[PDB]
């Protein structure tokens, strides 16, 4: 879409094309009450003024490409748990109790949200724009043709099939956003179960500390069970939990690893079974003292 | 860069100066008492020097354009860095909003 | 990249090649190995001294140029095209094309490849390759390799490949496997029968 | 009206990069 | 398959290079310059036939971790399909860092060396490269360098599979975009 | 234009990183203080 | 006056729709919906779920009783009969085609699922399979008390007809072969859902003894084995090696109760050992 505008003498004035005047923004959201297929109903909504209206039009022209990429990839490429699209919505089911919806909102077309995912969407599409216009492609030796560096290293430093396939990845916009949404959901439920346990039973204490460096796919905690006044003596149960995209990994202070799942009954029974052993180790560590 | 604009507007000044001084000369050569004939020569010299330096500057400018003209649209631009900076500003704004909200809930707990 | 050992299993005084191959594969599947594809190795010789050009299906974007004792090049796939351009200084030395074919098994960071060697249409040998993954220093892990080889071979177990003989702290690389393959191919083309 | 190349240079450089005339 | 290379060459005086660089920045893609620096060697093999075999080998002195590069270029074609650029058969190979020893053991002999320093630009599938040629004496060292002339050399190159018409026309148009400053022509390697 | 925009971006990034570190420190202290009470 | 205006009126609307379909054919949908006839000003017809992966809709006005709006006929394809999903592939008041294209295929899908449910309830009464009405899907249990995992989920995708399956712990190599088999006929689904029932067993066993010093395995490898009594157990059995003290085994054997198809019966055994 050529984006030509035109400028005319009045002190000065501009003329933007139609289809590009208003204000349009994307919106992603997670809920639980499933919606009807009733897609048609409802509607969604000191510098030179030419600066303001020009950049508003550039923003509108950007938000169209993102949704065109997402909506073509919804229908053209197969996945698991398929998708539906009518005009301006995408509806999806990562987990049997997670519905996310993506929606383009525009104001030339009228007759609770996760800001992180909307912010990340622009960066995904811009980093997709870069790699046809960057230094990696240029070849330092004058004789050599154009092409990515690693894929000319792969000749005289004999790479093999795994490295090659790890170097040519074709992953799309919906994939990564679904994955980030999943990890956010799973992390929030793990936090809620730990905190409900901490608030409901007070026979042994339970304490959690979260990490400080974090990613879009993983996270970690340290959980520690101690008695109210004996924190120095009896401290022999301590867990490192590592939360991924749909699993949980648990490492225990004595060389033992378990792998949970995205259901919270498993994790709610694990901690309880450990709070059952704390009391015996507590009596041992005081029978020494 | 800007020097080019400055010289062009100075040339505008000298254009109107040449018109003014020519009008002055022809004031002098109607009055019976045209005594300041040395100064009549002065105003003739003003006419002369003005016209030549004006035409000199414009001819030089045309030659300079004849060495810098190529007839193509010059498709460089600076859009990416501007998107990146706008992203960073709204990230800071998000931060400021969440901070104010925490502030008010702490404010209301400290007060009972 | 990992340490690799290449050897030849004798035909065992009877039967055919297919019977020995299926016995070895049955032992491997009994141990707990699993199929993960196939493989092929070829070689060609060139002369006006002798030059060797080899390809490996494990490294699909490389060509190996070898001398008997000289250096060794790892180029990309275009190298053979360059040979086609020469055509006046190096003959192809026809009737010297040999290949090994088979399937590859993986068992917990090990790679086992048992193949049949063909002089074109006729098969006259069996080759066994065992490669370890996480160790890059030659002879550092030689004990694990010996134990595994004694596990699925019993007798006929080789030992101490000559390429290891440079007793330094050098890093084992993928060009040494090609030296071992060239030596094995020379041995088979010498013995025949 | 100022000149900005020199065809004898062109000849020298081309005949010295297409084989080593002037470098040995 | 086989590939072909189309070439156009010219030169520019070094006291007007800034204007040419500004124009090339304005015409080419929106990418910053590279400023390469390469060592070059030529190997020749003299057999029974009159025409000896010739190969070129390059190395980058600026970026560490770049493999060596071989190149072979055949005789230009006299066919009358494209008549506005040098059309030749090229083969290019990326090679590990023991190329000289293997080439010497095949039978090749080194002939001459030089060092090239300049800038690089891309426009579509067209490669612009503007560089200055140095001279190497006392061949062991690479710091004994003197300039060869008072001018930089300019190359326009396109590499593409065989066939592939209407390419020399676009190269001609791009060359004519630079006519007041540089005059690019087809020139034969002989004198 | 490019140089000015990059300088502004760098300043914003630095401010966010320092804020995150300070909030983490306090966040660590708050959890410890809260998680060790008999309620 | 009314007749002339009504016509022109009923012709501009038709053009609006053809344009939209062509535009959609480029961007998103693409070579999955086709036009088969457009004589201007009178009617058009669209085809969907063609057998190059055969179903048609037609919009049309005709010359009698001018007071009628556009008419849609689903007669050639023949849609399922429900009093909510079928009077909503009728109204064309909203001027958008995709919001009609998807409702037709959605009302076909919500029936293609029901006659799978009928194959199942034929196989076995007293079932508990259920059907979701936000997205068209059927959830079927494999053992009797379970939770939202651990259950096979069957989806139909509106854009291309086919079936899509998932199970949480199942490996990819098996799902893709499940999928083809069931996408040739809707009654090899049964021979496949007694094998998985023997799959969910090993999953409920291994995870139960993971906090203990043991090594689970699905096959031990020992000579004798053809005269000893252990040559007379079933084929769905697990060996549990006790690591702290070697050469001791617990063997668990799973058998199918033949009275009713959603339980198993468990037998525990104790064995020792010295090929």
């Amino acid at each position: 879409h050529h984006g030509t505008f035109e400028v005319i003498k009045n002190p000065l004035d501009v003329q933007i094309p139609s289809d590009l005047e208003g204000s349009a923004y994307i919106k992603v959201s997670i809920q639980k009450q499933a919606p009807d297929i009733g897609d048609l109903g409802t509607v969604n909504l000191g510098s030179p003024h030419w600066q303001t209206k020009l950049e508003a039009a550039q923003n509108v022209l950007l938000c169209k490409e993102i949704f065109a990429q997402l909506s073509r990839e919804a229908v053209q490429i197969k996945s698991q748990v398929p998708h539906i699209v009518v005009k301006n919505q995408i509806i999806s089911q990562p987990f049997p109790s997670l519905q996310l919806s993506i929606s383009l909102c525009h104001s030339s077309n009228d007759k609770d949200h996760l800001y992180v995912l909307e912010h990340n969407l622009h960066l995904l599409i811009r980093e997709f724009h870069k790699q046809t216009l960057s230094s990696i492609m240029m070849p330092h030796p004058a004789s050599a043709p154009f092409g990515h560096k690693r894929m000319r290293l792969s000749g005289p430093q004999a790479f093999d099939k795994n490295e090659i396939n790890s170097l040519q990845s074709s992953e799309g916009l919906l994939e990564k956003i679904i994955k980030q949404a999943k990890h956010i959901f799973l992390r929030s439920r793990a936090a809620a179960t730990i905190d409900s346990l901490a608030s409901r039973i007070e026979d042994p204490q339970i304490q959690a500390h979260w990490s400080n460096i974090n990613d879009v796919y993983e996270s970690s905690v340290k959980v520690l069970i101690t008695s109210q006044g004996y924190e120095q003596i009896c401290k022999s149960i301590q867990l490192q939990l590592n939360i991924g995209v749909e699993q949980i990994r648990v490492v225990h202070r004595d060389g033992r690893v378990i792998t949970l799942s995205y259901q919270e009954q498993e994790l709610q029974d694990f901690l309880l079974s450990q709070m059952s052993q704390h009391q015996v180790h507590a009596v041992q560590q005081l029978a020494k003292v | 860069l800007a020097n080019e604009r400055l010289r062009a507007l100075e040339d505008i000044e000298r254009e109107i100066g040449a018109i003014l001084q020519n009008a002055g000369t022809v004031i002098l050569e109607l009055s019976k008492e045209k005594t300041n004939e040395r100064l009549l020569d002065r105003q003739a010299a003003a006419f002369t020097a003005s016209v030549q330096h004006v035409e000199a500057e414009l001819s030089a400018q045309i030659r300079y354009l004849t060495q810098v003209a190529t007839g193509q649209p010059h498709e460089g631009s600076s859009y990416s860095s501007r998107k990146d900076c706008q992203m960073a500003l709204k990230r800071v704004d998000y931060a400021r909003l969440k901070l104010s909200d925490v502030a008010r809930t702490c404010e209301q707990m400290l007060e009972n | 990249m990992g340490v690799t050992c290449v050897s030849q299993m004798p035909v065992a005084e009877g039967k055919s090649v297919q019977q020995t191959v299926e016995l070895l594969t049955r032992k491997l599947e009994m141990l707990g190995a699993e199929k993960q594809g196939t493989f092929c190795v070829d070689c060609e010789t060139y002369h006006t001294k002798l030059m060797y050009v080899m390809h490996n299906s494990e490294y699909p974007l490389s060509c190996f140029a070898l001398f008997e004792n000289g250096p060794c090049l790892i180029a990309d796939t275009n190298f053979d095209v360059l040979m086609v351009k020469l055509k006046g200084f190096f003959q192809s030395a026809k009737a010297s094309k040999i290949e090994t074919r088979g399937t590859r098994y993986q068992y917990c960071d090990f790679l086992v490849k048992v193949g049949t060697v063909t002089m074109g249409p006729s098969a006259r040998g069996i080759s066994v390759e065992v490669e370890y993954g996480p160790c890059v220093v030659a002879s550092d892990c030689w004990s694990l390799l010996l134990e595994f080889l004694q596990s699925f071979l019993g007798s006929h177990t080789p030992g101490a490949p000559a390429v290891f003989g440079n007793r330094h702290d050098a890093v084992y690389g993928p060009a040494d496997t090609m030296v071992q393959y060239m030596e094995l191919f020379n041995k088979i083309r010498k013995q025949q029968q | 009206n100022k000149q900005t190349f020199n065809p004898t240079d062109t000849n020298a450089l081309v005949a010295a990069v297409a084989f080593g005339k002037g470098l040995s | 398959i086989n590939m072909m290379e189309y070439l156009l060459q010219g030169s520019v005086l070094d006291h007007s290079l800034e204007s040419l660089i500004h124009r090339l920045r304005g015409l080419c893609d929106n990418m910053e310059p590279e400023t390469f620096l390469d060592h070059e060697m030529v190997f020749l093999l003299k057999g029974q036939q009159a025409s000896p075999f010739v190969l070129r080998a390059r190395r980058s002195m600026d970026r560490a971790g770049a493999p060596w590069h071989l190149r072979y270029l055949g005789q230009p074609e006299m066919g009358d399909k494209n008549r506005h650029a040098l059309v030749r058969n090229c083969v290019d190979i990326a090679t590990s860092e023991n190329l000289t020893d293997f080439l010497m053991e095949m039978g090749f002999r080194m002939d001459h060396e030089f060092v090239a320093k300049g800038h690089l630009f891309r426009k579509g599938i067209m490669k612009i490269m503007v560089y200055k040629i140095f001279r190497i004496l006392v061949p062991g060292n690479t710091d004994s360098t003197e300039a060869l002339s008072l001018s930089y050399l300019v190359e326009l190159s396109v590499v593409a599979p065989a066939g592939q018409d209407m390419v020399s026309d676009d190269m001609k148009n791009f060359a004519e975009q630079l006519k007041p400053l540089v005059h690019l022509e087809k020139i034969d390697p002989k004198r | 234009r490019n140089q000015q925009l990059r300088t502004l971006q760098e300043e914003c990034d630095r401010k966010l990183i320092t804020l995150r570190d300070e909030i983490s420190i306090d966040l660590y202290e708050l959890e410890e203080e809260y998680y060790s009470s008999s309620s | 006056m009314y007749n002339c205006l009504h016509s022109f009126c009923l012709s501009l609307q038709l053009e609006v729709l053809h344009s939209q379909t062509l535009m959609l054919i480029r961007e998103r949908w693409g070579d999955l919906v086709q036009v088969e006839r457009y004589h201007a000003g009178k009617c058009l017809s669209l085809s969907v779920w063609n057998q190059q992966v055969v179903h048609k809709v037609t919009i049309k006005i005709d010359e009698n009783d001018v007071s009628k709006p556009l008419q849609i006929f689903h007669d050639p394809p023949l849609p399922a009969s429900d009093s909510k999903l079928v009077e909503r592939a009728m109204k064309i008041d909203h001027l958008s085609i995709e919001k009609l294209l998807i409702d037709s295929v959605h009302a076909r899908a919500h029936q293609k699922l029901q006659e799978l449910k009928a194959i199942l309830r034929g196989f076995n009464a007293n079932e508990n399979s259920s059907i979701e009405t936000a997205l068209p899907a059927l959830v079927v249990p494999i053992l009797e008390p379970c939770g939202n995992s651990e259950c096979l989920h069957i989806f139909v995708d509106l854009h291309s007809g086919m079936f899509q399956l998932m199970l949480y712990g199942l490996d990819q190599a098996t799902l893709d072969d499940m999928e083809k088999s069931v996408n040739d006929d809707m009654k090899r689904i049964i021979p496949w859902i007694q094998q998985l029932k023997f799959w969910l067993g090993q999953q409920r066993c291994k995870q139960s003894i993971k906090h203990l010093p043991t090594i689970s395995s699905e096959t031990l490898q020992l000579s004798n084995y053809s005269t000893h009594p252990i040559g007379n157990l079933s084929k769905n059995k697990l060996f549990i090696k006790l690591t702290r003290l070697p050469q001791y085994y617990i063997v668990v054997e799973m058998l199918e109760v033949p009275n009713k198809p959603t339980q198993l019966s468990y037998k525990y055994y104790f064995m020792s050992v010295n090929p």
